[PDB]
């Protein structure tokens, strides 16, 4: 059987605590006006006559959906194939508990619960159990106490529609619940209730299959007892298979979920996805996506395993002094910064021109390291701006640096008694320095009059002043190892990224991919350039890229919109009604359904644009009004035409 | 707000070899890395090979891999590329830009470019 399915199956996308505010998530939802199944149930025969649908194929999740009584229906079946393969999640309802059993199951092909009488058991209803043949290894068995299949009690609960959304998406069985009563007279309600959250049970085996679990009172496997009330009984329970769409869900001041939009439905879906509210006014507005609805994500960040060695430029022997810092170029690496957290706490993790955290994912092409060690109270003017001693005449930094200057105290080692008189640095200078420069001059400075001719005399000294650190000296005076890091980014293909995983490449079909930290949503196919493009004239101010390169294979792909052609949505408000109007910029009436692919969207939309009351416009083609050969008033921008719409009628 | 004055070679023959000149004047800047880009009659401009300015490693392109050298020296502040067996398909016309390793992909020292085609 087939029904609609109405606007309901909201669900809480996160178990963050908000209020008041409008966010949009994108989750394993259940699209309004869908298809679900109104199937029924029959009864007498146990081998084939059992019921009316068989196992059901769980793609991404089940939205169930009974309104039957006298606890007809107490279970939900899980697994992937559910004949001694993976663990099959077993949710029975029971008298006042319910078994969340996630063990080893061996399903027959006509699961039935034959009904217990209410009497005093061992704190389980084992006793009647035959929808299962074996168990043999139990995983995680959550024995929550409260009733699932009910919670309250009254007159409207015979109308009550207990629904239930479940997920397995990678770690946890996200389960959902709201016992509202329906309306006297209604299958299905017409409000915009949301299923408040449930058990997480944590289980990780996939389900791939779902199958309803129903109860008997006595069985005979005879025609006598088909239909009689008695021995017998009848139920339904509606299927609601949910796909990757975004949703926008409105929060009250209490935390519950309110009204919601589809966002994958009629245009008006999509223009309240793009103004981020749900009472749009007369105005034409853009359109990008969630019309598509992509539903994988690639990466494909690295290409090695080999890890780092930072270990090494970060702790050595003895680091040089100054005047010569050691420049280690890396190259071939892993970008773990992962240990820079773990290993000696430093003093200050100035991150300049990136973001402090967030650096395992932002892939460069070559990391330089510095090694050097300055005193306490330089350890500041190490920094793009920055002045002083060791920045006029030293090691310096660019003004533009997207690197990250890190140090620590080292007057463990890098002080003695006696005096380290190793470590030395450059005042007498005549000209400054500029950025990574490395001034290994050992000459004799002169500027206040005749130069000495290189002997050392009155008024003439040797550059390199032997500030030698002593352990009776004071924080500002104790030495600090430094390391400077400079993260290039050069237009080639990149050698050092974080420790992202890889995943599989999809072709032409709507991906969110991110190879090297381009992340764009659109169909890759495989195209004819031969060598990838480099936009640098033009600098792209208000255009994106067309290609990427595969960091795995090197394999040109072209990046082509998933579902767009400029489709700009007319709507004559929300507080008037509900007729909107869709515009499609650069069309000619006929290559719209191409265009926009109407061929995989929803079924709302495949009857408000294909070939219905269309106009050629000189931007594209109008659908969704009629060209009235008459004179009217200033209406919405479209490009040209004040003709019908929800004006005066 | 250097000019990059590009020369060396306008025209050459299918199967040789012709190095170019890339020099700049007011180049003050000793990390700016510099490379070369190529702009066919046809489709747009590509990548020809970059130099990190920070260090001395150099990196090419993969149809110009082993058949293409460069060398850097700020000695005289100039820069110059190789063009070893230019068979069919190095018809171009070749630029010198330079722009800084930590920044956008984009360069800033455009400059006027010289035509190379072997036919």
């Amino acid at each position: 059987s087939y029904t609609n399915s109405f606007t309901r199956g909201v669900y809480y996308p996160d178990k963050v605590f908000r209020s008041s505010v409008l966010h949009s998530t994108q989750d394993l939802f259940l699209p309004f006006f869908s298809n679900v199944t109104w199937f029924h149930a029959i009864s007498g025969t146990n081998g084939t006559k059992r019921f009316d649908n068989p196992v059901l194929p769980f793609n991404d999740g089940v939205y169930f959906a009974s309104t039957e009584k006298s606890n007809i229906i107490r279970g939900w079946i899980f697994g992937t194939t559910l004949d001694s393969k993976t663990q099959s999640l077993l949710i029975v309802n029971n008298a006042t508990n319910v078994v969340i059993k996630v063990c080893e199951f061996q399903f027959c092909n006509d699961p039935f619960l034959d009904v217990y009488y209410h009497k005093n058991n061992k704190s389980w209803m084992e006793s009647e159990f035959r929808v299962y043949s074996s168990a043999n290894n139990c995983t995680f068995e959550y024995v929550s106490q409260p009733f699932l299949m009910d919670l309250e009690g009254k007159q409207g609960n015979f109308k009550n529609l207990r629904e239930f959304v479940f997920k397995n998406i990678d770690g946890y069985f996200k389960i959902y619940s709201k016992h509202t009563p329906i309306n006297l007279g209604r299958d299905l309600p017409q409000g915009f209730s949301a299923l408040e959250p449930l058990v997480d049970l944590p289980i990780g085996i996939n389900i791939t299959r779902f199958q309803t679990l129903l109860a008997l009172h006595r069985s005979y496997l005879t025609p006598g007892d088909s239909s009689s009330g008695w021995t017998a009984g009848a139920a339904a329970y509606y299927v609601g298979y949910l796909q990757p769409r975004t949703f926008l869900l409105k929060y009250n001041e209490n935390g519950t979920i309110t009204d919601a939009v589809d966002c994958a439905l009629d245009p008006l879906s999509e223009t309240k996805c793009t103004l981020k509210s749900f009472t749009v006014e007369k105005g034409i507005y853009q359109t990008s996506n969630f019309r598509v609805q992509p539903t994988e994500s690639i990466v494909r960040f690295p290409n090695i395993t080999n890890l780092c060695p930072f270990d090494e430029v970060f702790n050595a022997t003895t680091f040089a002094s100054v005047y010569a810092w050691n420049r280690k170029r890396i190259s071939n690496c892993v970008a773990d910064y992962s240990v820079l957290y773990n290993f000696a706490p430093f003093f200050a993790f100035k991150c300049y021109g990136v973001s402090p955290t967030k650096l395992n994912d932002l892939c460069f092409t070559n990391v330089y390291a510095d090694s050097f060690v300055i005193r306490g109270n330089e350890v500041s003017q190490i920094a793009p701006g920055q002045t002083g001693n060791i920045a006029d005449y030293n090691y310096k930094l660019p003004d533009d640096f997207t690197g990250c200057v890190i140090a620590w105290n080292s007057n463990k080692l890098d002080s003695t008694v006696g005096g380290n008189y190793n470590y030395r640095y450059r005042l007498f200078r005549k000209s400054k320095l500029k950025p990574f420069e490395r001034d290994i001059s050992t000459e004799i400075y002169q500027a206040g009059n005749k130069p000495c001719n290189g002997v050392a005399g009155v008024n003439c000294y040797f550059p390199l002043q032997s500030y030698g650190f002593r352990p009776t000296y004071g924080v500002g005076h104790q030495p600090y190892r430094v390391v400077v890091l400079s993260f290039e980014l050069l237009h080639a293909p990149a050698t050092v990224c974080g420790p992202k995983k890889s995943t599989n490449l999809v072709k032409n079909k709507c991906v969110n991919f991110n190879f090297n930290g381009l992340t764009g949503t659109g169909v890759l196919t495989e195209s004819n350039k031969k060598f990838l493009p480099f936009q640098q004239f033009g600098r792209d101010i208000a255009d994106t890229t067309d290609a990427v390169r595969d960091p795995q294979t090197l394999e040109i792909l072209d990046i082509t919109p998933c579902s767009f052609g400029g489709v700009s949505v007319i709507t004559p408000g929300t507080n008037t009604s509900n007729q909107v109007a869709v515009l499609y910029q650069g069309v000619n009436c006929t290559e719209v359904p191409v265009a926009i692919h109407a061929d995989q969207l929803t079924p709302t939309w495949r009857v408000y644009s294909t070939g219905s009351n269309v106009f050629q416009t000189r931007a594209g083609c109008l659908i969704g009004a009629e060209y009235v050969n008459n004179s009217y008033e200033c209406d919405i921008p479209i490009g040209a035409g004040i003709c019908a719409s929800y004006q005066t009628q | 707000e250097v000019q990059l004055v590009e020369s060396g070679g306008g025209l050459v023959q299918p199967g040789g070899s012709l190095r170019l000149s890339c020099a700049a004047s007011d180049f003050y800047f000793d990390y700016y890395e510099m490379s070369w880009v190529r702009q066919a009659p046809g489709q747009g401009l590509e990548w020809v090979s970059t130099i990190s300015g920070l260090g001395g490693a150099t990196y090419y392109a993969d149809s110009v891999k082993g058949r293409f050298t460069i060398s850097r020296d700020n000695s005289k502040n100039t820069l110059y590329l190789q063009m070893n067996s230019l068979r069919a398909e190095d018809t171009a016309l070749y630029y010198c830009a330079t722009r800084s390793p930590f920044g956008d992909y984009a360069f800033s020292y455009w400059g006027q470019g010289t035509l190379v085609t072997v036919s």
